Order: structure tokens, then C-alpha cells, then sequence
RNA sequence: CGCGGGGUUAAGGUGCCGGAGUGGACGCUCAUCAGACACCACAAAAGGCGUUAGUACAUCUUGACAGCAGGACGGUGGCCAUGGAAGUCGGAAUCCGCUAAGGACUGUGUAACAACUCACCUGCCGAAUGUACUAGCCCUGAAAAUGGAUGGCGCUCAAGCGU
RNA sequence: GGGAAGUCGGCUCCGUAACUUGGUACGGACAGGGGAAUCUGCGAGAUUCCCACUGUCCCUAUCUACUAUCUAGCGAAACCACAGCCAAGGGAACGGGCUUGGCAAAAUCAGCGGGGAAAGAA
RNA sequence: GGGAUAACUGGCUUGUGGCGGCCAAGCGUAGCGACGUCGCUUUUUGGAUGCGGCUCUUCCUAUCAUACCGAAGCAGAAUUCGGUAAGCGUUGGAUUGUUCACCCACUAAUAGGGAACGUGAGCUGGACCGUCGUGAGACAGGUUAGUCCCUACUGAUGAACUCGUCGCAAUGGUAAUUCAGCUUAGUACGAGAGGAACCGCUGAUUCAGAUAAUUGGUUUUUGCGGUUGUCCGACCGGGCAGUGCCGCGAAGCUACCAUCUGCUGGAUAAUGGCUGAACGCCUCUAAGUCAGAAUCCAUGCCAGAACGCGACGAUACUACCCGCACGUUGUAGACGUAUAAGAAUAGGCUCCGGCCUCGUAUCCUAGCAGGCGAUUCCUCCGCCGGCCUCGAAGUGGCCGUCGGUAAUUCGCGUAUUGCAAUUUAGACACGCGCGGGAUCAAAUCCUUUGCAGACGACUUAGAUGUGCGAAAGGGUCCUGUAAGCAGUAGAGUAGCCUUGUUGUUACGAUCUGCUGAGGGUAAGCCCUCCUUCGCCUAGAUUUC
């Protein structure tokens, strides 16, 4: 194996951290950085390739792409660093008002018995005149911090899940004075954040997750095989894993109620494969389809970042023009895109006739 | 084969950033801003304009 | 060399680790893993446009070394040889004049010339130089393979070397 | 059963007529089977592919044998100076305890591929 | 037969022969003698070998390739020699007992070595006596030696610091590699034959990390259908053959048999320069400085110190804050624990006069361990507030009240601790008390989940809900047309009566229709408007 994905030990957290937001400076506009998402599973589709000096160049090819769930992420707090000799040191973190239940249920650990008392001082701070402390707080973060990340967790009771804790996470704001991005967080307070205003289409992004377990795995398959250097027998799998330059090729809306049509196949139809995304249900919200493979399993969190590097390939400026996309069951072999399709080739049942 | 990290190769790796790749991203970003602003715009003491105290060790206690 | 108290020493040390000097005088050395007592080996009549001290010889206000500005000429394109060879592809002699000095030529160059340059000479400059050796310290004078050793830190008008 | 390797592997007889018991001319027959397919309308149906040997190797198949984590209960033995982290040094091809360094934080579970074993010398 | 010796190498080893003559600085006062040159080997026509082999880890450079340089009639292309470089890769055939050489195919190339007397780990292919002889051996003659635990590594849990959420990053690891095609371009270059390169673009090898839309494979979905033997009296529906056999087969798992991704700064080596001394020329070097390799260190990337740190949330008792009573309570060690410019040292400071070896300086420094009163003083402390300030691990200024206060002088008290006996006196911490204010929480067990899993551990849910569970319905997939009945379609098997030119009555494989029906469908598929039923604010432990 590779000397670098080692001590080969489970992910620390489910959740996955960036560890590194690209580096910023104050003429660029003000922005953040990071979204969430969760895997939904992934489709086939064809694409009019514009590479110049391909032999796939002005032909059509197929694809794979993987979808993911993005229901608009919800800003909760800000939070504001200082540089040390030692590093970056969080100063303050100053929090909204109304803070949503799933955020308290990431809170809290046993949320059924608990007398859910997360963060009620907090707004009592808020509401009784202690605004004075709030806006000290405001301030010391402008006139101390060098760095400012925003507070922002996605909406479980969006996703399809039968999970209802929440997932915090920071989002650098880049690209403006610490005023500027104190001002544009405290502005994005209490309000709802889309993926199409984070990333859009053409664009190649940065996603980290926590690739998928397998336990206590020998040697064949943990390196690949016929002291550290030594291949050894342990876990094999739940690894974090940071994979880079993946193309955004579409954003759906959700609402749209025609994501799977393009302007070449006129079938109004949604991203949701026929029969739902197996083990994972449909997907009723914005969603976010990139090109390949992606670390993770189906429903699994997931933290789609910026690049960190502003990009070297013509893959990167390039357009995606869509032809098709799949959404034939992914429960077996389905050769129809809908239910309509799948009628008017059977024709009429023995059930239709009892029923009607 | 030239590496990865050859001198030659970063060097072409920066004038490809700084005359295609930082214009694609400029106008990316102004319009992504752009939209985030949409969004978002949709006594010193007794105030908090002074910023005061809320509420191991580096020194030896004498 | 019995069990104890006090004092003074030896060999070895005095930058704590480590008790005692960042003690004193005069010098030398900067090493791309110096050296800190190994002086046996590699190792030689060895390589060094490193540095210091010294011995011998030689040239100098009769102007030494270095430089700059000029001369570097005539018999003669000397003899032989070569398709061609004029100082300068080659063999052998290698003289004289004018001299201040200039080789029958030390290199570049031409097909052969031509041309430049060196040897040597003069003018300007102005005071000490330059050749070989010797003696210290320093670099090289050959090295493999787990990560490690002046005991370790570290030490450069030393915490290295000599008295 | 399949794949692989090597090969030099693939692709005359009966009756009849004259002649000395045997030959001579004439007439007729001979010089495949199996499996898998494709094409025209079961069809003289038409066309395509594979058939080997080996004291060789590998894989698949069958049989034989040993193969087994935790819980409740029951329940040994081998072996045991004391111990167990490294690198350099410790004249006697000697280190595990010493010098001086790297360091070094309770109690455990599982895996295991290293160490805790070796000479004696003409 | 006796004696000695009983291992042996261990700053060992590598690229340049030996012998004789000539030359030879010196040493010496004949002898030793290097570098060279001459003579021999040696010139006037172009198989050797008599322990081997394979896999993996790590390291060395004495580098085969890839990267960068210096030189060569190096025109171009292809190269040769040399230098820095170990980052990254590094074969097969023939032959032979084996190996090598040579020779032959790929390939970018298909280098050589170490793991220290046991060549890192693993695997594989005899001497003593006796007898008889001795120009010499023989003996089925006897005897004889053959010595499941700790730890490393790799993963997984973890007590105490109240539980939790969000982070930082010391340190440790570290990754990409080679080739090709297009354009440049039939261009530069070349008599011709031939024939590049920089930028730009697109793929492929190996390596690494993931992923399962698709496409193969795998089947205990024992899901569906066919089929063998036997059995349940027959049909139907099924049992047995340790999964009878066959076909398809989702889900899951897999596969360079499938798909995706692999990123940029600084400083350097060889070397090439700039300025310029040594040395009146010169010089890339001495002072100073520019570029430059796949190199070095880092970012990107993995881990996170379980005795490194930060922010925030909620904290029932406890004690969470405050006032002050203390502690026969702890401390690697109060006793004035007093003191902020920056910067240079072949210079600096300033009040702008001047000053600087010198911190043996400045402040502070008196009173029953520091009493009481007065004359006199507006000086130095202190606590609270107000305005502001300090974020590298967070404090100080000004003002305001109130409190204490020898800058001068004086009076009243100190005794007896008996001639010294730590002058028990500071700080931070922790505890126990009082009286004032404030608050009424979580985690674990348990059931559950499968994004996880050897077991712990992990992601979830459990208090009324967009809840959970069991059924059902619909959707989507898998199989392949159920049982039964009927139609003269029906190949066939037989009776009635007499001839049948169309005789009838029964049975009946097989066919067709009802029937893409019937069955299975989450166990790790999808959805549910009141589809139906049921459940639910628990009970045990622990916490400053």
C-alpha cells in the first residue's frame, strides 16, 4: 500500500472535516466556501463531449454520475479566529436566535428524555438587553479575527431519512475585509442557504466523506498483497478521505418538477430514478450531480468544498451539455424511464380491468 | 517524463492559472457573491461598542 | 584496604550534566558532519590561485613586479620539400645588419598572403618585489549499506591546537 | 471436465474371359463417425467450426482428514533464577542488569508475518 | 606414534603488472630513490565455470532508465565520455549439472550490492577398537557421539479532568510514475537520405485512493420454473437425496473483467552568471549577489498528543458566585521576591545645553510586626464605580467618591520573650463554615437502527411526533403463464345399433382460451392522509 493513508485507523468523526479552506484575500468578493450533502446514490447519462483533441470530440458519450441531496443548509452562528504562534485559535463564537430543533438534538445525546434547555439563556441574552454583550462580541470578532467561518446545518427533516440529528459544521467566508464577512454572517443569520448559491454547474469541486467499512480485513484486500512498512491484518475500511476535482455537471432545483429533462429529451421528469433510489427513497430537494465515483455509502453525510487551487485543465472551463439522464430502476435490470413508459409498452393488465 | 513537481511545469502551471483559469473564476464568483448577497440583503460600555471582559498558565505565580 | 571525625594531596580535572575557572599571558586554525591525544595505517619526491612564520637565491630612483600608450624592423617569400607552405602542415641549419630591441619566431589566422599577438625594447607610473624550498594549522590524500555518537549537549579572539 | 507447455499431431478388393497353381485384361465397389452451429424453401437441403499424444504444469469436480468466536457450567498441562522498549559503547567475533543517549502515563481485546533457538573450526 | 598449534578477519577492502637499464629532489658522504622513458610479455594488412533458485521488507550508490548540466565534426536525428543526483522504476529466452560470457526478443530501462563467523523473513531443489592379511585391504565383527507466555508491530476499547458540540495543530507519516499520439512541421538543419524541439492539446503503462449507474462473474432470495429416484392411496400441494440436478435470477459482494480521482511554494547540488578584491592585468568569491535537477524542506493529503490547547451550550444535589471566620489543609521552597523602549556595537542617547567603561543605578526604604494624641502637610497608597482601553496564553490609564498616610516637631505606652533559639507574618491552591444572591441538568444501562461491526466501539431512533412497530395497499424488480374449467382443435384408446354417403357415446396425451397469469418482493428496495391494529412522558446506576 501507500506509506500516506497511514496509520490505516477508523474515521475519528461520520461527519468528515475539510482541513483546509483555500486560502484568502480581501479582493476577491465575499463568499463561503463549503456546503453539506447526502448521498443519494448514482445514475447514467450521456454527454455531447466539447474536448477539443478527443476522439470523443463532438460525439456523444456515457457517463456515470453520482447524486446528491442538498436541501438548503441553515445558518446558526458565526464564529471568529485569531492568529498565535501556535496557530489558529478560536476567540468567540457568537450564535443566532431561534435555534432550530435538529440543532439541538446534535446537542444533545438522549433527546427524547432530556427537558430540552439548549441555548435558552442564550436568546434570554438576546431578548433581555444583553445585546450590548452580543455586539461586544460582534466587534471583538472585527477588530481581532483575521478568519471568519459561519455556523450552518443542513435539514434532516427535508432528507428522506429516518434520522432527525442535524449536522453542524464551519464554512469559511472568503474574499473581504473581517467587517465585511462579520456583517455579510450576521445578515445570513436565521436564513436558509442554497447549493446554487454556494457552487453551480461547470464547476469542479473538493468532497470529503468517510469511505465505507469492511472490518477486520487481512492483508489481500487491506494493501492489495500477493514494522509500519509491513502489511499487517486489521481494519479495512471507514477511512476519511478528502477526493479532488470532480465536475459539477448539473444543479436541480427540486421544485423544478423536469430535473431529469434536458433540452434534448422533452420527458418532464425528476432526478428520482423509477421506483425510488434503492435503500435511500426519493430525492425533493436541490441536488447536486457530479461526475464519478465519490467517497461513501448512500445516505451517508457528505461536505462538497471549493477547490483549493484555482485549476490547471481545460476539464475545468469546460461546459457540460446534457443529452439524457437514466431513471430506470436501480432495483434490477429496468428498461423503462416511467411509469407512463412502462404502461403504454404492456398495454393494459387484468388488475386495470378489475380495478376500473 | 517530466514530474509533477518540475520547475518548468509549475511554471506553465501558473501562466495557464493567471491568464485562463483566474478569469473563469473571477466572473464565477462575482456571480456566486452575487446571489449570496441576495440572500443575505432578502454608552460605549453599556452598549457594546467598547469591546470589554466577558464575565495551567503562561506566568509563574509568585 | 580495621570502625569513625578533621586536614592535604595523587592520577584526572575546573561551560552546569559534574565538585572546581566561561581564570590569566602570547600566538595559530574556519573544516559541505573541523578538533578536542590515536599519531600505527591509508600517505607518496602526493595534490591545494588557504593562512602564518622562516631559509636561500635573484631584480630594483643606473627606475624592480603589474599595467597602459607605442616599436616588434632590413638582407629575406633564407635552404630543401609541397598543387599551394612568405617565421607559424613538414626536415636541417638557425647568421648578419639596424639597433633601444626585436626569435630565420611563441600562439590566433590565410588556400598562399595579409592581419593580430608573444618574446624583447622605450615613454607614463612609483618603491619594494619574485623563484624555489622548510616549519605550523587547515582541505583532499576513498567510502558502502537499521538511526547514533569527541560520553551527551554543545563549543569558533573556543568549551579547538602549542607553551 | 477445462486451460496451459512440448511435439515428427491438426488439412485396393469381388465377379467375368483367355494364359501357365499363380498371374494377365474387362466390369462393379472401396480409397467414415460423432458433436456444435449458420443460411434458402423436414427438404439430393447448402455452408462454417472441434476431434492427437505426452514420464509436464495449473484450475475445476468427488472422496478422505484436520479444520471454530462468544456465553452458562466444568476445567488441565508444557514451561517458570528474576526480568522483559530501543541505538551506540562496553579489547577476550559476550550482553539482560553497566556508561549516555532516544525516551517513557493506568487497565485491557484481537491479529501476528520479528526477538526471547542454535555453531566450534580443520 | 609423539610434540607444538587450534579457528579466523576484524579503520581489513577498490583503477591502473612484474623484472632490468637511464634520469632522478633529496638522505647520506658507497648505498635507498619517485614520476617518466626503454627492453620482455608484444604484432608490417581486421568458451570459461564443477551449491543453486524464487518471493517479500528495508537500506547503500560503485546510476541501467527517467530529470538537469560540461565536452566531442555534436549539421539534423541517433548518440559517446563525464558531473549532480537513489525521487521513481529496473525482464525474459537459448544453452548448460548450475552460473557466466556470447547470442536472440520485448522494454523507458529491463544496474550492481548489504542485513555483518548462522549472508534480514519465508519457501524450494561419520570414528574407535578387534582379528585376519599388508607390494593391499577386508569383515552381517564389536562399540560409539548425532540436545505457551513477555515483548515489537498492526488495528480495536478505555478510568480520572461534569457531559456535550464546534475547532486548533506539536509531532509522526507523506506519492505519484513512464510512454505515446496531435500541433509546432515535413519546419529549423541538410547535397541527399532524412529530420527535431519550447509553448499548447489528448490519451495510455505502472502505482495509489475510492466507487458500483452500467457490464460480466458469484446465489441459501433455496425467489421462480423445468427435471431424476423414492415417498405422503391418486389430483393438488409437498418431504427426503447433509443445498438431488438444471435454467434464469434481483439484493449484496466483487472485477485495470467495470467506472472515477490523483494537487504547488520556497531553498539547493553539478553548472552557468553579475559586481569586484586578493595580485595596479585578470578572476562566478574572498565581502555581496542572480539563475538552476525528477534533489531537500514544507502546503495540498492521513493520524491527532488518549498526562497539548481553544471557543460555545446546559449544569439537580453538591455547593454555583459574593462578603469574611478560619483551617493544628497542601506547595522542588515569599521575606522590598519592586524596575517594559526599540536598535547599533568600526556606534548610540538626548531636555538640543550635552551625555555614554561601570545596574557598586533608580524607586522604595523611620513609627507597640509598627500604638494613642497633637503641631503640621496636600504627598504617596488602596477599594469601589464612570468613560475608555488592553486578545501572542488578554490588563492598564484618566476622572469621581470613600478609606489610610512623619514632609517638621513633641508628649503618653514598649520592660518580665529574663544573654541566642524560623522575627509561625507572603502568595496560589483546596477544604470547612456563616449570611446574601442565582439555577432546578445530563450521561450510562435498556429496547431499536445498519451508513457499523471478532467483541467492545460507531451512525441512528425511543417523552405525542413529518413518532415507532406489525400488517395491508400501490410502485419497482425476479421468474415465466398457477389450480380448475371449457372448445370437438385434439394424435390416439374402446362400446351402441346397423352400414356410415357427416353415424353415435365415453376416456384421452398434446394444443388453445380464461392467463405477462400465478408466485416472491427487504430480510441492508421505494411511498402511505385520518389504509388497519398496537405502543409511548418509563425503571436502574453514576456525575462537579
Amino acid at each position: 500500500g501507500s506509506l500516506a493513508f497511514l496509520p490505516r485507523k477508523r474515521a475519528a468523526r461520520h461527519r468528515g472535516r475539510v482541513k483546509s479552506f483555500p486560502k484568502d484575500d480581501p479582493k476577491k468578493p465575499v463568499h463561503l466556501t463549503a456546503a453539506m450533502g447526502y448521498k443519494a446514490g448514482m445514475t447514467t447519462i450521456v454527454r455531447d463531449l466539447d474536448r477539443p483533441g478527443a476522439k470523443a470530440h463532438k460525439k456523444e458519450v456515457v457517463e456515470a454520475v453520482t447524486i446528491i441531496d442538498c436541501p438548503p443548509m441553515v445558518v446558526v452562528g458565526l464564529v471568529g479566529y485569531i492568529e498565535t504562534p501556535r496557530g489558529l485559535r478560536s476567540l468567540t463564537t457568537v450564535w443566532a436566535e431561534h435555534l432550530s430543533d435538529e440543532v439541538k438534538r446534535r446537542f444533545y445525546k438522549n433527546w427524547y428524555k432530556s427537558k430540552k434547555k439548549a441555548f435558552t439563556k442564550y436568546a434570554k441574552k438576546y431578548a433581555e438587553n444583553n445585546g450590548a454583550s452580543i455586539t461586544r462580541e460582534l466587534e471583538r470578532i472585527k477588530k481581532y479575527c483575521t478568519v471568519v467561518r459561519v455556523l450552518a446545518h443542513t435539514q434532516i427533516r427535508k432528507t428522506p431519512l429516518k434520522q432527525k440529528k442535524a449536522h453542524l459544521m464551519e464554512i469559511q467566508i472568503n474574499g473581504g475585509s473581517v467587517a465585511d464577512k462579520v456583517e455579510f454572517g450576521r445578515s445570513l443569520f436565521e436564513k436558509p442557504v442554497t447549493i446554487d448559491t454556494i457552487f453551480e454547474k461547470d464547476e469542479m469541486i473538493d468532497v470529503i466523506a468517510v469511505t465505507k467499512g469492511h472490518g477486520f480485513v487481512g492483508v489481500t484486500a487491506r494493501w492489495g498483497t500477493k514494522q509500519w512498512t509491513v502489511a499487517r491484518a486489521g481494519q479495512m475500511g471507514y477511512h476519511h478521505r478528502t477526493s479532488v476535482n470532480h465536475k459539477i455537471y448539473r444543479i436541480g432545483k427540486g421544485d423544478d418538477e423536469a430535473n431529469a429533462s434536458t433540452e434534448t429529451d422533452l420527458t418532464k421528469k425528476k432526478i428520482t430514478p423509477m421506483g425510488g433510489f434503492v435503500r435511500y427513497g426519493e430525492v425533493n430537494n436541490d441536488y447536486v450531480m457530479i461526475k464519478g465515483s465519490v467517497p461513501g455509502v448512500k445516505k451517508r453525510i457528505m461536505t462538497l468544498r471549493k477547490s483549493l487551487f484555482t485549476h490547471t485543465s481545460r476539464k475545468a472551463l469546460e461546459k457540460v451539455e446534457l443529452k439524457w439522464i437514466d431513471t430506470s430502476s436501480e432495483f434490477g435490470h429496468g428498461a423503462f424511464q416511467t411509469a407512463a413508459e412502462k404502461k403504454q409498452f404492456m398495454g393494459t393488465l387484468k388488475k386495470d380491468l378489475q380495478t376500473s | 517524463a517530466k514530474s509533477a513537481r518540475a520547475s518548468r511545469i509549475k511554471e506553465n502551471h501558473q501562466r495557464f492559472k493567471k491568464n485562463i483559469a483566474g478569469p473563469v473564476e473571477a466572473a464565477r464568483l462575482e456571480r456566486l457573491s452575487a446571489k449570496l448577497m441576495a440572500i443575505a440583503q432578502a454608552s460605549g460600555v453599556k452598549s457594546g461598542k467598547s469591546i470589554g471582559r466577558k464575565d495551567s498558565s503562561i506566568v509563574f505565580p509568585m
